[PDB]
């Protein structure tokens, strides 16, 4: 249960992990000339940016209760990624995606990963409301789940994980493709993923057409003194791609 | 547990020398809890139901820790079981927890017709029961606990009919906007 | 479409077996049932067609309720209604859609226009319909020149006439409808399906002049996907809906009672 | 031609190819 | 199908005679008319075919009473009915069945609404029924979601419309109806057919909204069996009905007065 | 008009019967592959249980009225039947079936015999009322018909044998497969079937998938001090077969 | 070191385990036209009794001495074999067992699991005695050994487990198809064998006509808390078949 | 093909085959 991964420049492994299920079994590819609405021949980085990021520690314990990103949103920081995003109106891209998780032979819990499409959150508050941009796009910062005090809670996504935050229930969730970090099967996980959309590329920005979330299915422990351990996950885009350049996005 | 992660998953308790009984359910494909999984829901939209399950087990504790578990199937006709004997005269997997992280096993299709009804009244499909095969052992100074989670799919054999507007929701009122 | 026969197993054991899997792998575990029992060959010859996207997507269900007084104080006013065509605000056919990303079909649409009487008969009645789509003018009054339909979609039902139906093809301008979208119309509000599922809107209107008769006019209207596609299969709604396009599921002074059923004991069934 | 589930023709009439709204499998 | 022709039969004697036989065995006794009756040569040439079972099974019969009264005190609750579908409570269809082990049949349902005037007018009604599967959510109120119905078979009726219909396939989780049954569900209450004939329900609500009309609805349901097979066939009922799925016929202060007549004397005609 | 019968381990003869109509004509055979709903290769007994067994003695007399049984339930005890019938939630077998009932050749009266489907008896009360499972299911004890205080009479079965128990005449019973002792006649008679349900096979002790009943239609007598005569019956399952093993049912 | 088993309706596995060495190489089969001694077409209830069955968890210390079970006495209350056996005078079968014993990584010790032939068991007492039935029988309820007390002791058997029971040394018991549970090397063993006897098929009840030892060769401890660990065996019969049906036997 | 009894060409055209309700001898 061995794998080694290199993407534009830069390269990954597990030696304790089970392959990836590639989404829908669909390899990532360019837009074709037989589906494409955009008119221009578009900018391919290549090498430079369909290439490995990776987002801030994240840590857990058994008090933990969740963790989610939206993409592209989730990577406007990565460099020529991130750029050539806010500088296109449109692009499109897959990605390829490892969550890092190892923990000792003497631990115990599990996540369950799951890539997840438009995922479309659930304000917290009830009634006329609807989730404000700063939070649907937390960046790379993320979303933890938490129990309390955020603030503008009108304008806030549910905290409600087991309700997968849209009011449909987790356990279900493994309809998506996805995977276990169980610390007895595994020390990482895998997910990887073409391009989606009901439209052949998107305005990256504007809508997050990919997202990903990991939860604490089964609480965190151990006995030794070393009661946390970080998460980190990074990301390659996959046949990253944009058009209509214009000015910097603000 | 509801309100959280925990009603997916049980708690196994590897202080017990017993051969007793973990957990049990029923097997009917509209019944609680069964309902409210995805095969559940599907099937809670359908009259008809017909083939074998699947169901998978993780073992989700420690590592370095050990056991053999019991998990089984009861017949119907019969009242649910009450001794791990019991339970092995019903069909029945003995799970080596090996290296690899789960045990996968069936429930058989043996409806006296060749469909049942989704969801039963007055009616029954027949048990899954679960026990300690062995007890459970950790090495000392792990956690004293472990974690098991556990799954349910439609098998090759399986199938539906009578789609119907299913029991599992409710609307009242009018939906807003 | 079928399930295979099931052959005979032979009971037998061996250091292959199948029986153990990584569900963390992601993919479904160990498949086969003849794996751990000794079956008897069997013709398990159950079609799947009811279970086909053509079959439970292509059932018609009501979908919308176009109730409406006849005002007599200003007739030529009031009389008609418009409501925003979404598939958000029936739960049953919702629940049907909030099962993919995205969707496509095309629409069998159907009538089923009511006529309930406030006074001691309702005489001869005309209706009209009219599908506006965005940035048709919409009609303002029962008077309206917008009742005049040179390319609109308009129809008409009367009383005694049958049920009105139509076949409206597949309409977006991407690919498939959006089920859910995940972000914003480009100035950042409205956030989901409220950007991307401007259909604009059915329309409904007296078409008999002003009369004695004080009526109710109600229609229930239906359809049915078929010639259908479906993309990216997502969980069931678990719970009560409340707003339309949001996915909002905390009511306001309530819980989050869903169809998960408790009992005393995990050892007892 | 006959319909292969079956043992009898049928076949569309109305005008526009997706107003028909029914599909094979 | 046909019976032969009769032959001509010539006047003899033999020690050869198969007119005597023991009825004993089960068997059916000395077959044969030409053995004791010198015949003519005769085209006997009627055919069978009325005694067919897509024949006596196949002709519709009422099955079903669906009776309502348009309450209006809270005509949004109370103005629907359900009925739990069986054919044993209208003697003719049920003596058909009531012949048989068990039966299978594709089904012609036909439903012939009646509006009856309380009232000086009726005005235009619209009438919904469904079909209730088991485990579909039953409708509580003439205003249930439940009357949206993405799946299950719903249809619709209204004043001057022609007769509805359907065809409704053979329905069974098993090969054929049970016609009978000699137990229980598992733990041993309702024994015979209130057993296994879990039909589930028709259901019917009036679909235009509240109206001044004080109405009764009635609605007789009939049905043929049709595609017809049959399995093993069992004696006519002798006496009056009693309690649907229960065989019972000793009636309350009552006596077994059969449809056998008695005479005076057995030498008497 | 003479017969010898062998099946699994034991036989039977009468040197004055004429042979059994098979039921239908169906010879007995096992489930086919075709047919079946059971996923399991179910448990053939084979001899061990494709054997004759026997019922205790009921007698007759001039007042007698009438006697029948529920099927299997009335070979729940007959050892390797009844057990795997009882450990097994399903299974299916046919019958041979021979009722022994010899007089001198200075008797007279007849019994019929009817094997009979699922023959759904009535009430003996009126109203809101149907039988109690002691009484479906009167094991190999049987139900013979009496005049009297038969108690938990709500719950009882009608006696009325003339109605067949369910208001249907009899005389018309003949539409079953049937034979008659009659003294003259034979000194036995015998029936055979195979297994029938409208399912491919059945949850045995739940649902008696076959019955059989023997009628007094013409009163016994003798003017010999013997002014009464036993009846026997014994019983062959054939072909049978369980599936669904688990615990012994109660 | 991984296996799957699979019969009658139930199935096993270690995934810490070396395959069984088959008894003598003859994996196990049914009687012979060319050998057999008994006259009908003998009980093949296959499926629904070539199937597992597992016995009362015994549980084990530093200070434990042995156990061990006759057969097919110790299968006795095993529904459908155990019944099949007592209705008839004879039987024959085969077994495949395997003896479950997971520890952690964090234990030592180790036990011998021998299947034996007629193991013919040696009395406590000195003297004119022998071993008396209800204890060469001891049902699936076995015989553990103990330092004390066991009453009617002149009819008892030895403890004397180094001694094998009947005056023979240990260590040598290797003579017969074997396995070691060593918590190291495995979590669990396995052994099958066929029927065996000097005689074709057996009176099952009156004889034994195969055992099953399990022995504390090296002590188990581990520092944990967890200071003992169950043991549990599961049986499968094998070809099993049954001869000369009358009456349940007492 | 034409009505074996009899003397024209009549065949279904309903779509589900089931729904027919009407069989020959």
């Amino acid at each position: 249960r061995i794998i080694q991964i290199t993407r534009g420049d830069s390269t990954i492994t597990s030696q304790d992990v089970a392959n990836a299920i590639v989404a829908y079994g669909v390899w990532p590819h360019y837009l074709s000339s037989k589906d494409a609405s955009a008119i221009d021949k578009p900018s391919q980085p290549d090498t430079s940016s369909n290439r490995f990021y990776t987002l801030r520690s994240v840590t857990w314990s058994s008090s933990s209760k969740g963790w989610w990103w939206k993409l592209p949103d989730a990577l406007k920081d990565m460099g020529i990624f991130g750029e050539n995003m806010f500088y296109h109106y449109l692009g499109r891209s897959g990605y390829t995606i490892h969550v890092q998780c190892n923990a000792s032979k003497f631990h115990q819990g599990t996540l369950i990963v799951a890539l997840i499409p438009e995922h479309q959150i659930a304000s917290a508050l009830h009634g006329n409301v609807n989730v404000g941009y700063n939070y649907t796009h937390p960046g790379e910062t993320g979303r933890e789940v938490k129990a309390e005090t955020r603030l503008n809670p009108d304008l806030q996504p549910t905290e409600e994980y087991w309700l997968n935050f849209d009011g449909t229930l987790l356990g279900n969730i493994t309809i998506f493709p996805h995977q276990f970090i169980n610390l007895r099967s595994n020390n990482s996980a895998t997910i990887i993923a073409p391009y989606v959309n009901a439209v052949p590329m998107d305005s990256m920005r504007s809508h997050n057409n990919w997202s990903l979330v990991i939860i604490p299915i089964c609480p965190l422990e151990t006995s030794s003194a070393i009661n946390t351990i970080p998460i980190t996950i990074s990301i390659s885009p996959m046949c990253a791609e944009f058009s209509g350049a214009r000015a910097k996005r603000q | 547990y509801i309100n959280s992660e925990n009603m997916y998953s049980v708690v196994l308790q590897s202080s017990i020398n017993a051969p007793d009984k973990i957990f049990s359910i029923r097997t009917d494909v509209a019944s609680q809890p069964l309902a409210t999984t995805l095969i559940g829901e599907i099937s809670s939209y359908f009259t008809h139901w017909t083939g074998s399950l699947r169901f998978s087990f993780m073992f989700c504790g420690t590592a370095n820790t050990t056991v053999k578990l019991l998990l089984a199937y009861t017949p119907p006709g019969i009242a649910e079981p009450t001794t791990r004997k019991d339970a092995m005269l019903g069909t029945h997997v003995i799970w080596d927890v090996g290296l690899q992280s789960t045990i996968s096993m069936v429930v058989p299709w043996i409806s006296a017709s060749h469909y049942r009804n989704t969801s039963p009244g007055r009616s029954t499909s027949g048990y899954i029961t679960c026990w300690y095969q062995t007890r459970l052992v950790i090495p000392p100074q792990t956690p004293p606990t472990a974690r098991l989670l556990c799954f349910v799919s439609g098998c090759k054999d399986f199938c539906l009919r009578m789609a119907r507007d299913t029991n599992l929701h409710l609307q009242s009122g009018a939906i807003a906007q | 479409l079928v399930v295979p026969n099931i052959n005979s197993s032979n009971p037998t054991t061996s250091n292959s077996a199948p029986a153990l899997d990584a569900a963390e792998t992601g993919h479904t575990s160990s498949v086969q049932p003849e794996d751990v029992i000794e079956t008897r060959y069997v013709q398990t010859s159950q079609t799947r067609d009811e279970m086909s996207l053509e079959s439970f997507l292509g059932r018609s269900g009501c979908i919308h309720e176009s109730k409406l007084e006849v005002t007599l104080a200003n007739y030529n006013k009031e009389n008609f209604t418009v409501w925003a065509i979404n598939l958000q605000e029936m739960a049953q056919i919702r629940r049907k859609f909030e099962l993919f990303t995205y969707t496509r079909f095309d629409s069998e649409i159907t009538l089923v226009p009511c006529i309930s009487a406030l006074s001691q008969d309702i005489g001869h009645i005309t209706m009209q319909y009219m599908y506006v789509p965005p940035g048709a003018p919409v009609p303002n009054s029962r008077d309206d020149y917008a009742w005049q339909s040179g390319t609109n979609a308009s129809v008409f039902w009367q009383h005694g006439q049958a049920y009105p139906r139509f076949s409206l093809p597949f309409l977006s301008v991407a690919s498939a409808y959006y089920m859910f979208y995940d972000g914003y119309d480009e100035q950042d509000q409205n956030y989901g399906t409220a950007n991307t599922n401007n259909m604009g809107s059915l329309c409904s209107r007296i078409v008999t002049e002003k009369h004695i008769h004080k009526v109710h006019i109600m229609t229930r209207i239906y359809h049915k996907a078929k010639h259908v596609k479906a993309w990216c299969p997502r969980p069931p709604r678990a719970l009560e809906y409340t707003r339309a396009h949001r996915t909002n599921f905390k009511i306001e002074d309530r819980s989050i009672q869903t169809a998960i059923v408790t009992r005393p004991i995990i050892t007892t069934a | 031609a006959q319909v292969s589930r079956q043992n009898y023709f049928n076949i569309n009439y109305f005008k526009d190819a997706a107003s028909n709204g029914a599909s094979k499998l």
